[PDB]
DNA sequence: TAGTTAAGTACTTGAGCTTTCTGTC
RNA sequence: AAGACCAGGCU
DNA sequence: GACAGAAAGCTCAAGTACTTAAGCCTGGTCTTTACTA
């Protein structure tokens, strides 16, 4: 009866302890059409209590590039506050820091009690789900390491996000679950690692048991959250920005799978949408959900 | 109260009494005292 | 103020199930650190810097009344939920409340103090680098700060 | 100038006036440890803060993939081409501007500001 | 300091003759206009330990009706006026059977002393003004429009014409630096007279409360 | 009347909110009578001043005979009547309307 | 290079910021205007615009030749990554293309990061419809609350419930503000 | 710009380069190099080393910049630190000759003949740089110089033929407000300067100030947008608010202390609590 | 079957400084 | 019956 | 009788309790009583 009424009723909590449960949770599924089925199957909410006239929350933040669609928010009193997942976003399911801490034992890793407190200035915080674990002395070799670990699936689950600040000396790892993070393709040099015999056994993908996990498993494409694309610097199209020009950039190390994949599920229907204004997006993306079909 | 301050108990239990009535008719008025338990309904909601 | 001025800024913490704020050099020294030398290792990780010494000199002299652990774990449970009729059962309550709800993820065995006081460090370090302006402040809003 | 310690308990030292040589000490007041200063500056207060940012910045940061770089500014010592450019920290000066320049080889952690 | 010093005493005399002929006080053009070496010679120039001490600058005017009624302006030396020196003032206030008078104060005063003028009242009215009040003339400001203390016959034809009672008008404080300006007591009334872009020239009466 | 605008209205703002357009009014009787404005006209000058004087009486916006309310029947109606005059002026009658 | 001199009363931030608005609104305005003078006595939009039945010199102006700066804030675009705006421009990049200009326009078309930086734009202006309208509401109704009860009386006089006197008549002249018109003294302005 | 730096609040910190805390224990035999010159100019014939004096040194050195921008000198400096703290400190100061702006400060020489010294050195330095108050009126953040474009701020005048001309002339917009002691200075306009800020006008100058400036204020916020509304609503509301003779705010507090009916009351924010007071 | 969050104003309270009367010289 | 939560629409 | 100290007093800054929080409209689903005795 427990799982029954809070899934039921929405309220989030004990029954009799329902003043300071959490409400909102487990609405009536949306069948007024297909795409109001999707949208609502992939749908965000922000605690933040809808009455705050503090417009800060409710912005369109940077970091939201390809990971929450910009155009798709409800119009009223939640503007900003009920957000929906981009189309190749995926969020983290989790998974232990077993096998990632003794790695780092493994590489000539210092513990937490052995570390002579004079020599913790030089050296590189590690940092595991927020836990201080110890410190390192090559922050590169073990960053290269730990990125060709994860590419090959060997150890580190494709999951986990490795990140380096260079400048504070911190190198953070997290095995946590609720990251939210996208694919993007791998630019070695000034060149994509995704190459034409790829292509061909994609478009043969019927009857070959070659699919998008072998795609990932062979270093091709790789799994990026928020605060790791801080490090991160992308390509918008290779044809374009990999090719030799007066160069912007020539560190490129990703570049985006395409560009439309940004938008959501009923912002994906608008033919055109960079010819239309913003606000006309967020319309049509609300009145798509009420559509008859 | 009545039944208690006839048979003259004792004058703890007649202050606790009071106590207790005078907390039920304050918060028939006013259920929103701040600082003070808010009455409750069977239900757990709070009275109107 | 005439105290206020002369001190500058003291730096306070807000530990779970304890009245009000307790001051950072009373709970190092609870967790078992008694010498300043250590404490400020455990905080600055470089004695070279001037800037650093000259904000955390005030928290210093702010605790410098408490200068045993068993004092300051006194001084941590006299604060407590409830004032303990008997001083040996707010040390050991101050004690307990150190121990589980003090930074539960960086360990709950009694071994893990040191690496408390190593996370704690860190979190002093950070809240000076910020007031300092070396660091920038976090922002809320950023996404990977959410889950 | 900065903090010292005693060498016994290690603890703070602070500065006391002897009355009667009338120089200056440092005393442990958790012991008897004196120790006359050599520094006549007890506490100094950059108001102005016009330090150079130089010290802050560290050679480390010449492997950021995301700052840009230029072949325009050579280094001094060694003439490498290759120099990563970037801006200032400090909240509080008189500009807000200027590009700090990090020397971008493997071994030349030269550090220079034009 | 004492030519600034002199200059602030300038100041505070010619504001206080403008308020006394504001008031209704015979006050000669001369006296209402007066350059600053004009002052300064007559004065004395520089006042510390120099010929203009505070005290050689009291206003004594003559009411332009009665010359019986006259009132005496003070300019305490002290930067903080007492019940023992308002004492003095309402000696010598009763020596000179005078019964109105200001004080001009550098600073502030004790409420002990706020107190001491009020319990006065019936006999000998004292108002209290700050240097920095007497600095500037706040009635020459654009904001501030004309007001003309009434009469109780014209009050009462006021009334009548309206056919109003004392409470049903616009009200103004006692403590409106303009009624202070004034000294307009309670229960007196002002016509203020102010420009329109409607009309053309409005007038409008506060009941002093 | 001239004086007591440049008082009234410092900056010279000539644009004046009144109640009845006295252009606009002028115009349509002018259409409305079949005015010929190359002839010479038979409005005697005294009539145009005597006329906009009785007018003007006629005007109340405060009614009584008291001296207060005279001067408050003139602060009400001053700037509507310094238009009125302004614009009903005799040589401006003569050689514009 | 450190040649810019800071203009009074401004930071050397306020002052790059400030130029470089003026040069990117200056930009914007000659576009509008050339494309306004490229429109045709046929053309549809012109049509309306001169008319005024709907829309505008500036839509036109989008519509055809650029779309211009985009604002968050009454600011330039943030940088809410590190020191950018976002991983695909390189740090410490203060460039028009960067901080939110948008240089295409609605007929060709917008590049992806400037449709991200428009929907940022326009966010802005739907939260502020949002937000704003329990604020005049509120507003207003204390307004009526407050004088619900002033009324011109018989006397002409305008007093409230407790028959005390507001103005002694309506406007300060006694007139309806429905019947009055816009007017010029003609004996203000003239030389003597 | 004379006013300008006359107005504006400037406190020692500004323009202060840096501090530092020294201990001296002899007059002559200083640890600084450069010092040595004028100690001894000032020591040969010695002002007030009669009573003993302090081994503890405060030395804050003044960037030049800051010291010529505000035209400031070192003497006024030097007098207005002695007399806002008495005989309690002794001031030794540079010519203006000297490359680096040095004023040598001690402590009491009566104190030498309760805090300890060094740490009440440091409580005087914490003190000085927020308190001094070298110049202007405090409240006063920062003044800004512009020539009007705005025909509502420019001084329109007739001229000889009668004609409406318009001048230009500086004007002063401040950042924070005094307007008493702005009112007072030399060469401010009085009948002129005015304040956005509606309690300040009213404890200046009156009620028929703040019914005038209040509704310039508000026929401001309301044509900003190029809007127009009529005068004689703007006037009601203003006439409304300073009715009472007092400035009557339109919130619950403000229109409740109107003395009207209880029920006309309690249909405004306050329901039962007035009825209760009934 | 019975019970069982963020703003803003008003009011209170505690720190700092006046008069007056009462005692002692 | 009534109460609660939620979702959407028009400004 | 003249000084000083101790008095009641008084005023003036910090801290605390309390208030409001756009308008209208359409639906849906869930639940009042489950737990001790
Ligand atoms: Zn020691
Ligand atoms: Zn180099």
């Amino acid at each position: 009866d427990g799982l029954k009424y809070s899934l039921a009723t929405g309220n989030w909590g004990d029954q009799k302890k329902a003043h300071q449960a959490r409400a909102g949770v487990s609405q009536v599924l949306n069948r007024l059409t297909f795409a109001s089925t999707l949208s609502h199957l992939r749908r965000l909410n922000s605690p933040i209590g809808r009455d705050g006239k503090l417009a800060k929350p409710r912005q369109l933040h940077n970091t939201l590039w390809g990971m929450v669609c910009p155009a798709e928010t409800p119009e009223g009193h939640a503007v900003g506050l009920v957000k929906n997942l981009a189309l190749m976003a995926y969020i983290s399911v989790g998974s232990q820091p077993s096998p990632i801490l003794e790695f780092l034992e493994e590489w000539s890793m210092e513990n937490l009690e052995e570390i002579s407190p004079a020599a913790i200035a030089d050296a590189t915080k590690i940092f595991v789900n927020g836990c201080w674990v110890g410190i390192h002395k090559d922050p590169e070799q073990l960053m290269n390491t730990l990125r060709k670990l994860r590419r090959q699936m060997d150890i580190i689950v494709s999951e986990v996000s490795m990140i380096r600040d260079i400048r504070e000396r911190e190198i953070r790892i997290y095995t946590d679950a609720g990251r939210i993070c996208r694919p993007l393709l791998i630019v070695e040099k000034q060149k994509l690692l995704l190459k034409k015999r790829h292509i061909d056994q994609l478009k043969e993908r019927e009857y070959n048991n070659y699919s998008w996990q072998d795609l990932v498993a062979s270093g091709v494409v790789e799994y990026i959250d928020t605060l790791e694309e801080e490090t991160v610097m992308l390509a918008m199209t290779p044809d374009d920005l990999q090719e030799k020009e007066v160069a912007y950039c020539s560190t490129y190390t990703h570049c985006e799978i395409h560009p439309s994949m940004i938008l959501g599920v009923c912002a994906s229907i608008i033919p055109f949408p960079d010819h239309n204004q913003s606000p006309r997006n967020t319309y049509q993306s609300a009145m798509g959900k009420q559509a008859m079909g | 109260l009545r039944r208690n301050e006839q048979n003259g108990a004792a004058a703890h239990v007649i202050a606790e009494d009071v106590k207790l009535l005078q907390f039920h008719v304050a918060t028939m008025v006013d259920n929103e005292l701040p600082g003070l338990p808010r009455a409750m309904q069977k239900s757990g909601r709070p009275l109107k | 103020g005439a105290k206020k001025s002369a001190i500058g800024q003291r730096i306070v913490a807000t530990l779970p199930y304890i009245k009000q704020e307790v001051p950072i050099i009373i709970v190092f020294r609870a967790l078992g650190f008694v010498s300043d030398r250590d404490i400020l290792e455990h905080i600055i990780y470089d004695f070279e810097d001037p800037e650093m010494m000259e904000m955390v000199k005030p928290s210093l002299d702010e605790a410098f009344v408490i200068q045993e652990q068993n004092v300051a774990l006194n001084f941590i449970g006299s604060r407590g939920a409830k004032p303990g009729v008997t001083k040996e059962k707010r040390i050991k309550y101050a004690k307990e409340v150190l121990q589980k709800e003090m930074l539960p993820h960086v360990g709950v065995s009694d071994f893990c103090e040191t690496k408390k006081a190593y996370f704690l460090g860190y979190m002093v370090h950070r809240l000076l680098l910020a007031a300092l302006g070396r660091r920038e402040l976090d922002d809320r809003d950023h996404y990977g700060n959410k889950r | 100038v900065g903090i010292r310690f005693c060498q016994e308990c290690n603890n703070m030292l602070y500065p006391k006036e002897d009355k009667e040589n009338r120089i200056l000490l440092y005393a442990c007041r958790n012991c008897d440890y004196q120790q006359e200063a050599d520094n006549s500056c007890i506490y100094v207060n950059k108001i102005t803060h016009e330090v150079d940012e130089l010290t802050q910045i560290i050679a480390d940061v010449s492997q950021d993939p995301t700052l840009p770089r230029t072949e325009d500014h050579p280094c001094q010592k060694c003439g490498h081409k290759e120099a990563v450019f970037f801006q200032s920290h400090s909240a509080r000066a008189e500009d807000a501007m200027r590009l700090y320049y990090v020397c971008t080889a493997p071994h030349c952690g030269h550090r220079w500001t034009e | 300091d004492d030519e600034e010093e002199t200059y602030r005493l300038w100041k505070i005399r010619k504001t206080i003759m403008q308020l006394c002929h504001d008031r209704g006080y015979l006050v000669t053009q001369d006296e209402l206009d007066q350059t600053l070496e004009e002052f300064k010679a007559q004065s004395g120039d520089k006042p510390s330990e120099g010929r203009p001490r505070r005290t050689d600058l009291t206003v004594l005017v003559a009411h332009n009706d009665d010359p019986t009624d006259q009132m005496f302006v003070f300019f305490p030396e002290e930067p903080k006026v007492g019940i023992k020196t308002i004492k003095v003032y309402c000696q010598r206030m009763q020596e000179e059977n005078i019964t109105r008078a200001l004080i001009v104060v550098q600073q502030g005063m004790t409420p002990s002393a706020k107190q001491s003028l009020v319990d006065m009242a019936p006999k000998y009215i004292l108002e209290q003004f700050l240097q920095q009040e007497l600095l500037i003339n706040i009635t020459e400001h654009e904001l501030v429009p004309e007001h003309v203390v009434m009469t109780k016959e014209e009050v009462t034809e006021l009334l009548a014409r309206y056919k109003l009672r004392e409470n049903q008008l616009p009200r103004i404080q006692a403590g409106d630096p303009v009624a202070r300006y004034f000294g307009i007591k309670r229960g007196q009334v002002v016509k203020i007279i102010r420009p329109s872009e409607t009309a053309g020239r409005y007038i409008t009466y506060r009941l002093v409360q | 009347d001239r004086e007591v605008l440049r008082v009234i209205f410092p900056t010279g703002d000539s644009k004046v909110v009144l109640p009845c357009n006295l252009l606009r009014m002028i115009w349509n009787a002018q259409k409305i009578f079949h005015i010929n404005p190359r002839l010479p006209s038979d409005l005697h000058p005294i009539k145009v001043v005597e006329g906009v004087k009785e007018l003007s009486k006629k005007l109340v916006i405060v009614n009584g005979d008291d001296p207060l309310s005279r001067q408050a029947q003139e602060n009400a109606t001053l700037l509507f009547n310094i238009h009125l005059r302004s614009t009903l002026c005799s040589r401006r009658m003569a050689e514009e309307f | 290079n450190n040649e810019l001199e800071p203009t009074p009363g401004n930071t050397l931030r306020q002052t790059f910021e400030n130029q470089v608005n003026r040069i990117l609104n200056d930009a914007r305005d000659k576009t509008g205007s050339s494309a306004q003078k490229s429109l045709s006595e046929y053309n549809n939009f012109k049509s309306m615009v001169v008319s005024g039945a709907k829309g505008s010199k500036i839509n036109i102006s989008q519509v055809i030749a650029v779309v211009g700066q985009q604002n968050v804030e009454g600011k330039r675009i943030p940088f809410g990554f590190k020191h950018r705006t976002l991983p695909h421009f390189i740090k410490d990049d203060y460039g028009p293309e960067s901080r939110g200009f948008v240089e295409n326009s609605y007929l060709a078309g917008l590049t992806p990061t400037e449709f991200f930086f428009h929907a940022m734009g326009g966010r802005e202006g739907l939260i502020d419809t949002a937000v704003k309208t329990a604020e005049t509401g509120y507003i207003q109704r204390r307004l009526i609350k407050s004088m619900e009860s002033v009324m011109v009386k018989y006397d002409a006089t305008v007093r409230n419930s407790i028959n005390q006197v507001v103005q002694l008549r309506y406007g300060e002249d006694g007139l309806a503000g429905e019947s009055v018109e816009f007017q010029n003294l003609a004996t203000l302005k003239p030389s003597n | 710009k004379d006013i300008l730096c006359r107005l504006e609040h400037t406190t020692l910190r500004k323009v202060t380069a840096n501090t530092a805390i020294y201990y001296d224990p002899n007059p002559q035999s200083t640890v600084v190099a450069e010092d040595q010159e004028w100690v001894n100019v000032y020591y040969e014939m010695p002002d007030f080393d009669v009573a003993r004096i302090s081994p503890w040194l405060l030395r804050v050195e003044l960037d030049r910049k800051h010291m010529t921008d505000r035209k400031l000198t070192m003497e006024q400096i030097a007098e207005k630190i002695n007399a806002g703290f008495g005989d309690d400190l002794n001031c030794i100061f540079n010519d203006d000759n000297a490359e680096k702006l040095v004023l040598r400060i001690r402590i009491m020489n009566s104190d030498e003949n309760k805090m300890d010294d060094d740490v009440f050195l440091r409580c005087i330095e914490s003190n000085m740089l927020t308190d001094m108050t070298l110049q202007g009126i405090e409240q006063i953040s920062k003044v800004y110089m512009h020539l009007p474009q705005t025909d509502n701020k420019k001084k329109i005048i007739i001229t000889e033929d009668g004609e409406f001309k318009a001048l230009q002339e500086w004007i002063l917009e401040t950042d924070g407000v005094s307007l008493m002691r702005v009112l007072s200075e030399k060469d401010v306009d009085p009948v002129r300067t005015t304040s956005n800020d509606i309690v300040e006008i009213f404890t200046v100058l009156g009620i028929e100030a703040v019914r005038k400036a209040l509704e310039r204020e508000l026929y401001h916020v309301i044509s900003f947008d190029g809007s127009y509304v009529n005068y004689r609503h703007l006037a009601l509301l203003c006439d409304t608010m300073t009715c009472r003779g007092h400035l009557m705010a339109i919130t619950r507090h403000g229109v409740n202390r109107q003395d009207t009916g209880p029920l006309m009351k309690c249909s405004f924010e306050e329901t039962v609590d007035v009825l209760m007071e009934a």
